[PDB]
Order: structure tokens, then sequence, then C-alpha cells
RNA sequence: GCCCGGGAGUCCGGGCACCA
RNA sequence: UAAUGAACAAAUAACACUGAUUGUAAAGGUUAUUGAUAACGAAUAAAAGUUACGCUAGGGAAGGGUAAUAUAGCGAA
RNA sequence: AUAAUAAUAAUAUGGUAAUAGAACAUUUAAUGAUAAUAUAUAUUAGUUAUUAAUUAAUAUAUGUAUUAAUUAAAUAGAGAAUGCUGACAUGAGUAACGAAAAAAAGGUAUAAACCUUUUCACCUAAAACAUAAGGUUUAACUAUAAAAGUACGGCCCCUAA
RNA sequence: AGGUAAAUAAUCUAAAGGGAAACAGCCCAGAUUAAGAUAUAAAGUUCCUAAUAAAUAAUAAGUGAAAUAAAUAUUAAAAU
RNA sequence: UCAUCUGAUUAAUUGUGGUUAGUAGUGAAAGACAAAUCUGGUUUGCAGAUAGCUGGUUUUCUAUGAAAUAUAUGUAAGUA
RNA sequence: AAGUAACUUAAGGAUAAGAAAUCAACAGAGAUAUUAUGAGUAUUGGUGAGAGAAAAUAAUAAAGGUCUAAUAAGUAUUAUGUGAAAAAAAUGUAAGAAAAUAGGAUAACAAAUUCUAAGACUAAAUACUAUUAAUAAGUAUAGUAAGUACCGUAAGGGAAAGUAUGAAAAUGAUUAUUUUAUAAGCAAUCAUGAAUAUAUUAUAUUAUAUUAAUGAUGUACCUUUUGUAUAAUGGGUCAGCAAGUAAUUAAUAUUAGUAAAACAAUAAGUUAUAAAUAAAUAGAAUAUAUAUAAAAAAAUAUAUUAAAUAUUU
RNA sequence: AAAUUUAAUAUAACUAUUAAUAGAAGGUUACUAAUAAAUUAAUAAUUAAUUUUAAAACCUAAAGGUAAACCUU
């Protein structure tokens, strides 16, 4: 094997020359010394845990997104891992596609302003959202940012919908949302939210329920 | 004293006991083990123990000789087609490895008087151990060229 | 296979490297004391040098 | 802390929660 | 320079923070406050005795030292 | 700009609990020449800063290494458990040989102990004679313990608990 | 009190070697392996037992000679 | 065992068979007996119960090398 | 601990389960069985000890769908007592519905989705046995005897022991060499005469080996201890056997492979790539700029982070 | 040209895994508890497969008893 690969392991209670002779590292006489304590045991004082109190807690309604920043997108570019004519939105799963965000995508993608300074690709994108600083770096390239809404499903087909096709010969369509909040944010024109910007029917029918 | 059963007493158990089916199975990065595979190819090549065998596929230089084939394969007469190949080559007592692209049934009856010393081995169940331990290795092209494409390097 | 202390979790959270902690201290009785003292005893705080061993024993997933 | 019994007040005796 | 008590579980308010199909809610959280564990770093909401009928694991987690007292002797009277 | 070996100068080299680094023996798996002038094990004497290996002589195998070496692994090393099993000691040729009456002659120029005769003794409301139960048949034995039943038992009939 | 409780330093614990008759803890000194010529430490130098010669006083009790026993009494000696 | 001593027509002794026992019988009651001995047998199993306790833990060579303090502890033979 | 051991009952070559009054989330899937991931996540606990899903994606699997009910009340449901540490479905006691224009499914209600209880059958993957075949860094104390001998009244417990060979030791007798009857103590070490033995270079005034003249030095070993020659623990001697191992995870290190990606590449998924916050629709140009948290009109102030002709971490 | 060695195999070991296939007599002592074919394939004897066929004491909770290997019907 490669030098620096392998060492010996430690043989106790083998002699003492050996160096872990009769007590075999262990010492003297202690509960140590042969029964089992657990080795976080405080000794009967109340415990790290026990003292401090429970703080928070976990938001399961969460959804969190992966980040990604334009100036890997740029970084890309400049090498010409990035091939966009074809496909003019860069999309999440034309980002997988590419490699652009790797691992996998549960949720969504959010984009993030790193290298904005620096970024200048007059290119549509589409991702779960993007920061304020972002969207305003895109403007300036003369690029076109939406921000869209994909359920787990929803995002899982539009990642591959392939897949899909190859199993029942079709792709699911997008859902609309539905929980408030989510409805909220793709109103809202400075997000830059696909409700708004593409003028949905969703939006409209709520209007007029409003109304009536 | 307690139960006739401690291991301090002759007729008792063993003290910790390694237990029925012993799982010994370890990993390795499939890269890595297909750079191995591809350094041991190598390694026989540089000794000269690298031969291949072929036609059906590449363009020849010198034609195919009559009475003999390039499918790497054969009292029976092959097993006599075999022991006197292996007299021509030198090559009696040391171990030799065929690596087919098929069941070459044949060759694999011709050489089982010799089977001590011959391993004949389906393209994909070639092992490492199995090329490194052969003194002279004989592939056919279709084989060999198989072989790459799956320990390529992308 | 090895688990999370579930305690643990409820009371530490993992940041960066460390973990951070609600300050003991404030539950009651606290009329009296002055409110500036009491504001030290209000926020987050970092895990000790001497117990991050116990911590990361505890929580193996953090 | 709340409710009684001996307009407000005092002084006494019952309960009813709190009991981590 | 003393004048004090952890967490957990309850309770009251504020926060707009999540709201398990959506909307409400419930519930949780954040902030502020409440009552005690005086064996006072608090084992449980809740706990006293006896065994010379006892048993298991262990530990020792008259002699030696001293001469207060005792006996004996001295100096002074 | 490394390694191996050798110099020169310097500093350092006790060690329980403990930490760190490096080797050897044993056994198994992968690879593996060789050879009865060889090998393996043993004894004795040498050799190498030596738990090891090697040399020579000797004795016993064995047509001969899982042999050298590198890896992989371990039921991988024992004066310490009032350890466990086996063997053999020590006390030791010591105590004891378990209620006690023996003698002669002859079986048999074989007998304190077996048998026979005689003498003597012991038990005798027993150490006798009949039996029940019990049990490696121990017996006067294989050529072996004999029943229609009446101071013969079972089974059989009849029931008790 | 070879007691007990803490403070400071050392040693022992975990430290072999020389000395302290023998000796955990005292006095010196820290053993990688030898070798044994030269300095030596603490301790010693009639013999046992490695190594010694002097000088000036005092002691006559074996005091004393590696573990100092007190008040006091007697006798002497110096100084005023 | 020997001697001595007590009951010896009775709440006597004894043969043969049967019934009652392991949370559990029987007991003129001693916690006595329930197959050489029980404040509750034995066997099999749970089972490698658990033990802050005792003992034990096997080759060699090199380098470094402590502590017996503080704080907390149903803690003081332990552990942080 | 654990619905585990145990006891009891009943069936079959297998049994159980099984074609949604199921999951899900407004997009969808489409029986069970149990393996990877999801995930030690959600959930939960004297919120201690600890316990812990499902959807989804993958494998394994077989043709996997298909009527045998004139479609189901003392049933659903409710109250109450129990009830797989997290997710119900069950159940004792009494109350007790509705017709697809109807029921069930979520603390609750309103929407919306989805399924149809009180009738049924079901291969395959699986468990265990037995045989055959293959593979053994498995066993000769896990290598066939024997459930025998023997032990116990009984339940029950339970041996030795293949064949060769054998200069292994402890242990006994004997012979040789040597030392030993004026000498006293871990029986050794060092010094040092003498005697004997062997040696095909003892040429010798030799070399080795054996041996209690004689001298000096020398409180057995382990354990446990502040400390042991201790008259503290343990061992009669020898031979054989007798103790840090495995599984599933986590964190650190070293080296190797690949590297802004890595592993796996069926699809998933894991870690990394962005810090912070309880959480939320928030999130990066020398710092004095910026990001997140508390605060706020925005800064400051505190904490941590990112940011310096180039080639990303 | 026969022997020797090496590796594999038995009616003649168990254990673990993987793959296939299938879902099965003990004792006791004696008046001892046995066999007989056919058909088909291979080559009259033959071996195999497929078959029919004789015997087979006593005991092993439930002809009915008992103190298992006995008795009574
Ligand atoms: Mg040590
Ligand atoms: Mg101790
Ligand atoms: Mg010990
Ligand atoms: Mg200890
Ligand atoms: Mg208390
Ligand atoms: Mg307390
Ligand atoms: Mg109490
Ligand atoms: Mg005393
Ligand atoms: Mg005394
Ligand atoms: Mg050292
Ligand atoms: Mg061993
Ligand atoms: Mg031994
Ligand atoms: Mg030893
Ligand atoms: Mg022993
Ligand atoms: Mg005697
Ligand atoms: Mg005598
Ligand atoms: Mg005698
Ligand atoms: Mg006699
Ligand atoms: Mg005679
Ligand atoms: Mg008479
Ligand atoms: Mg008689
Ligand atoms: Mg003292
Ligand atoms: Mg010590
Ligand atoms: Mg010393
Ligand atoms: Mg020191
Ligand atoms: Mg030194
Ligand atoms: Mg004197
Ligand atoms: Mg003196
Ligand atoms: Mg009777
Ligand atoms: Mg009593
Ligand atoms: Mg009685
Ligand atoms: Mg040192
Ligand atoms: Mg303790
Ligand atoms: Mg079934
Ligand atoms: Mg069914
Ligand atoms: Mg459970
Ligand atoms: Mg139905
Ligand atoms: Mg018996
Ligand atoms: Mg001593
Ligand atoms: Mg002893
Ligand atoms: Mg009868």
């Amino acid at each position: 094997p490669s030098d620096g690969s392998t060492k010996s392991f430690k043989r106790l209670g083998r002699g003492p020359s050996s160096g872990l002779g009769k007590t075999s590292g262990r010492g003297q006489k202690g509960q140590k010394a042969r029964g089992k304590v657990k080795s976080w045991f405080e000794g009967g004082q109340t415990p790290i845990y026990k003292l401090f109190p429970k703080i928070g807690f976990t938001n399961v309604g969460a959804k969190p997104l992966k980040e990604l920043n334009l100036k890997r997108i740029q970084w890309f570019h400049d090498k010409n891992r990035l091939h966009l004519q074809p496909g003019e939105v860069l999309d999440m799963n034309k980002m997988r596609k590419l490699g652009l965000v790797t691992g996998p995508i549960k949720y969504g993608v959010k984009i993030l302003a790193s290298g904005k300074f620096h970024y200048n690709l007059p290119i549509a994108l589409e991702a779960s959202r993007a920061s304020a600083k972002a969207i305003a770096a895109i403007e300036k390239a003369g690029g076109k940012f939406t921000a869209r809404y994909y359920t787990p499903l929803g995002l899982r087909a539009h990642l591959n919908p392939q897949w899909f096709l190859e199993k029942r010969g079709r792709v699911p369509l997008q859902a609309r949302p539905t929980k408030r909040r989510d409805i909220d944010f793709y109103s809202k024109e400075e997000k830059r939210g696909y409700l708004v910007m593409e003028k949905d029917k969703l939006l409209q029918d709520i209007k007029e329920a409003q109304n009536k | 004293v307690g139960d006739a059963n401690s291991p301090t007493r002759h007729n008792g158990g063993r003290a910790l006991a390694r237990t029925a089916p012993n799982d010994y199975t370890t990993e390795l990065p499939s890269k890595v083990y297909s750079m191995a595979f591809n350094n041991a190819l190598s390694h026989q090549y540089k000794s000269g123990k690298l031969f291949v065998i072929g036609g059906e596929k590449v363009d020849l230089i010198s034609p195919t000789p009559e009475l003999d084939l390039n499918r790497l394969d054969l009292i029976f007469e092959g097993e006599v087609i075999f022991r006197k190949f292996l007299e021509e080559f030198q090559l009696k007592g040391k171990r030799l490895l065929f690596i087919t692209d098929k069941t070459r049934e044949g060759l694999i009856k011709s050489s089982d008087p010799y089977k001590q010393k011959v391993d004949v081995i389906q393209k994909e169940l070639v092992e490492v151990n199995d090329i490194l331990r052969a003194q002279a290795v004989f592939i056919e092209l279709e084989a060999l060229e198989y072989l790459a494409m799956a320990h390529q390097k992308e | 296979l090895m688990k999370t202390h579930k305690g643990t979790a409820k009371r530490w959270r993992r940041t960066g490297n460390t973990f951070k902690r609600g300050i003991a201290g404030r539950k009651h009785g606290n009329i009296g004391w002055s409110h500036r003292s009491l504001k030290a005893l209000t926020g987050r705080k970092i895990a000790h040098p001497a117990y991050s061993k116990h911590l990361k024993r505890l929580l193996p997933y953090h």
C-alpha cells in the first residue's frame, strides 16, 4: 500500500513491554476500568443538556432552497459550459443539466448576487426566487428574471419530464399556488413573480371573487 | 464457578466468538478500480505477456492463414492442438488466462486437462487478480476494446 | 444505528462549527433585579470548548 | 392569588386554585 | 462587599414568527412576567422502620505510637 | 533538495498510570523457485548487539516446505483469575486396614487368610430356623431354582383409602 | 502522637547508585551500553572495611566513640 | 458408640398404600420440616441478569511521561 | 426490558397479508410482502432513560386481478373504561344513524379532494426444515462414537475415547563427573583456585563445558497499596486451554482516487458549494464597503460571515 | 511402459453462505418379524425407470384395562 496509508492497530493486554500490558490503557480499578459508563455522564450534576432551556421549533412547512450565485453562472459562461441559444430560458432543469446546480433539488433554487459587479449576460433566467441585488444585476446586464412556483411533484416533473414520459406517456401539469403566503409572494412585483409578470388567470379569478 | 460455558474452562465456549456468516466485504471507488484494471493491463503489456487475438472488425495487413481462426477457440483433436500450441510457445508449466468475448465452450473443453494452470474467463467477469496472477494473457480484440470502454477515464 | 439525543437537540443548535444555546436563568424570579443586568441573561450563547466533545457525541448528525 | 362564615375597615376560622 | 434557586411542566400578557389539504383556528415559538426544589447544581408529583433467622460482593478505605490520667522517683519546704 | 552506510561537534536516552513510534515469534490466504549433498523437529557446541535467525556435529522423520519475500488477516505470544482439564509429586511408605478367640494335623517338602477333621471359644426370645421387602444371580449354578388345591401366595371375584 | 487539618519546598509515589549498621520519604546523586585512566559529591580513612598524617587545647568518666535526659546538688576553673 | 437416664394401654409404636408443597404445603409453633437441613426446595429458561465491587488481561525495543488539587455530584470505593 | 421469555391452543407446506371506506395535496398515485434511500428527519417521552413514522424514488417479485355478495345495522357513530413509548385498529359496558339526493377520511368548522365499512378468493418475492450441487484466509477440544457411562427419587444434568509416532515437561530409580561430615539464611551474580570431560591447527605455558574450595555482593515473584522480605493477596509442579472481538452508525486523523464538485450513476439520495435567524416572503464590491440576527427612517453600536490583465472556493 | 506424487470424487462428518429441488419411526424379545412379478428402455442373464404384490410378533393417552413391551375380551 501507499506510504502513510496504514498503521498497526494497538494490541491491548499482550505483555508489559508492548506498552498496553495488564491494565491495557484503562488505569486502575474504576467503573471505567471494567463496567460501561456513558461517555457524556456528568457525575450527577445537571448535565449540559438538562441545564439550558429548549429553544425554537422546526418549521416543517419550511422549504429550504438551494442557493446559486450569479458569480458561478458567470464563471460557467466564461468556461464555455453553458449552452443557452437552444433554450433561451435558463430554468432550474437547465441548470441541473448543465451542472450549474448540482446534487438533488428538493424545493427549488434561489439566485443570489455574489459576483454582481462582474456579471454581464443578457439571459432569460427562471428559478424559485432571487435576491433584490441579484435581480438588479440581471436587469443591468440586459437580462430577464422571473420567479416561478413549483410544488415538489411539479418541480420534479420540470427537472426531468423525460422520466414521466417514459412512465405514463405524459407530464403532470403545473399546480397553482394555494398557500396564501406563496400566492402573495408571486403577486409581488419587486420579487419579480410569475403571477404578475405573466399576468396569470389565478390572480384575475381571485380579484373577481373579491369583487363578487 | 458459574455455568460450565465460560471460556475460562476447557469444555466451554470461546470468548468473543465470531458467529455465522462473517462479512469481510469492503468498498472501493469505481474509478479507482478501473484505474487499477488499466494499470494491470499496462503491466502485462510491458512484460510482453499480453497477446491479442482478432480479425473481423479491422483490416488485416497480412491475410489470416488457413487451418487457424481468430475466435479464440478450438480424444477430440482440439486438446491435442492446444497441447501442441503449448509446446510451441514454451509455456507448459506456467499459468495462463484466456479472456473471451463469449463462452467458447470448445476452448474450455480443450483446456480442462490443464485446468490447474489455465483460467478461461468471460469478458465481464475478468478480475484484476486474475490478470496479475496470470503469467501470460490471451484476449480477444473485441473483448479488449470492451474492457477499455468500461475502464475509460471520463 | 446511532441517534441524536433529542433533549440536547432541543436545547442546542448548530452554527458553523460550534453550537448555540439559550442562556439559563431568566424564567422567573426576575423582578427587583436591574433590567440592564438581565439584558445579559437574554440572547443566545456559544458552546464552551470544554463541553464541545460531549455535544458532538450527543448529536452526531448535526 | 379567588370564593365563604364569623357600604367600608380591621381581627379570626373554612374552603377553592398553585403545588413545576 | 450578603439579601438567593437550573431546567422540565403549567399559567398570564404582548410579538406577527409557523399555521401538517387550503382558509380560519388549535398548537408551538419569540419577547416579558408568575409560584420551588433550604439535603439550597434541584434523582420522582408521590416513600418510614427492624432483622441476635438472615444472605452476596467487598473493605478493613489485643499489638505499635502517645503519656493527658495512673504509678514511681527526685528538687525546693 | 533522496536513500543507504560511515565520520566530526553538540544535546538527549530512570520510570508506575498513561500517550506515541518500530520490530520479532506463531497460524491461516494470495503470489512462489528449489531439493534425500534436501528439509522439518529436536540436543550440544559455535556465529550475528541475539524474545530471533543462522553454522557444525549428532538423532528421527519425510520423495519433500503455504519454504524466502511482499501483502492480507488473525481463536497471534501466559508464573499470576482460592482459573479450568490432564498428568505427576509433597505429607509418606506416615495414619489406618471398621466392634473379635483362636490352635493343630491333613489337603499341598504350595497357605496366618481356601477346604476338611479334631480342640477351644462367640451368638443363642440370636450372629439359629422359617419368611416379607429390596437388589449388579449374589446360591449348593448353565445338566439351574418343579404346584389343580386342602395351617400355598399371587391372577380372579369384591370392594377401602 | 508514626495524630489530625490545611500552607510553602523537596523527595518518595514512578528512582536504581553511594552514605545514614539494617532504612520509601534523611544526606548526596538521576542507570542508553560498556570500559575503568582522571576529577570528584554526601559520607568516611586502627581492624572488621575501600582510604591518614599533623597542630593546639580540654576530658579520666569508658564520659564519649551516627539516635545528647530535666530540675537540682557536689566539686573544681576562670572573670570581676 | 458405650454407659446413664425417660415413656413404656396410649395425645403409644409401627408395616403397606393413598392425599396435601413451591406465594408455597404440613406444623401440640422450633421460622420446624417439604429427599444430609428451606425467614421458603430443586431443575430448565429468561441469561452472557445486574455488580460504581474483587481478581485476572499473554512478545520485545524505542521516545515522552503524570496525579492523588479545585469545583459538582443521594456524593465521598464512582463520574464529569 | 417487552408484547420478548415462558406456558397454552390451532392450522399449513408454508402461514400471515392483499386489490383501498389507502395514500396524498388541488398536481397526482394506484393490492400486499420487505429490503436501499428518505431518516435517526417529522412525531414523542417523569420532554429523563429513551422511543421514532409516512409520502416519494428505487430494487426483489408474479399473468396479478377477480367475483364467490340478491352489497351488508345492534353496524357506523357517541359516551365511558382499556388499547403497538411515535402513526390506530381493536375491544368490555350502555346509548345509537343515514341511501350514492348517502356515508368514511383531518382537535373543530367552512371549502375542496379522495375512498365506499359492516361480503369474499388470490399464486410470486418470505420463514423453517430435509436433500443435492458449488464456494470455504470454518472446525480434528464445531470431525461423526453417546445422550451412552455416571450422577439425581424425579424433572434434569452429563464424561473419556480415531490411528500411528513421541529424547516435551513435571515425577521416580540408577550410574558417571564433580562438590560436600567446624558449617547458618531467595540458593543466584560477580570474583576465583582445584578436579574432570570434549576438542582431526592443545604448536601450549591451549580453548571451551561441567562442578555449592574460597571471597564479595544479594530481603522470591505477582497483586493492592501512602507504603510490603513482610507474619497483607494469589499460586504444589509441569503440559494444554484461558481475556479489547463483531455488527450498525458518528467525529477526527493519514494516504490514496476524483475534485468545484465527490460517491452512486436506473431513478433517487448523501456531503460539499453561503453565512445567519426560534421562525418568516431576508442573503455577499480591505473595511471604514457588504450579508444575517436584535434595533431601526437609514446609519451606529455587538456577533459571526463573505469581499484584494485573471483562471472561482 | 509400470510405478510415485499432485488436485477432484464415495454408501463415510458437521458448520456457514449461495443456487436448485422437495415438504419427513422408535423401542421390547423372540415360536427372529422373509418376498414374489410384470411392463418398457438399454444389451438369454443384465442394470435402470415405471409398476403391481407377500410377509411384518409385542409396546409406544383414547376395543378395555395396567406397574410400556403384560393382562382381558
Ligand atoms: Mg505502561
Ligand atoms: Mg482507586
Ligand atoms: Mg486489577
Ligand atoms: Mg479510573
Ligand atoms: Mg430533593
Ligand atoms: Mg441532592
Ligand atoms: Mg425521600
Ligand atoms: Mg489497640
Ligand atoms: Mg503499646
Ligand atoms: Mg525511557
Ligand atoms: Mg490466545
Ligand atoms: Mg503454560
Ligand atoms: Mg513471563
Ligand atoms: Mg494459572
Ligand atoms: Mg510423621
Ligand atoms: Mg508413628
Ligand atoms: Mg499403626
Ligand atoms: Mg476387621
Ligand atoms: Mg497347612
Ligand atoms: Mg430359653
Ligand atoms: Mg435364613
Ligand atoms: Mg499522618
Ligand atoms: Mg499508586
Ligand atoms: Mg533510592
Ligand atoms: Mg522526580
Ligand atoms: Mg539518566
Ligand atoms: Mg559508652
Ligand atoms: Mg547514644
Ligand atoms: Mg404411612
Ligand atoms: Mg425466632
Ligand atoms: Mg413440629
Ligand atoms: Mg524522560
Ligand atoms: Mg462508589
Ligand atoms: Mg392465505
Ligand atoms: Mg384472506
Ligand atoms: Mg419498541
Ligand atoms: Mg369493499
Ligand atoms: Mg445412584
Ligand atoms: Mg523493603
Ligand atoms: Mg496459598
Ligand atoms: Mg391388578
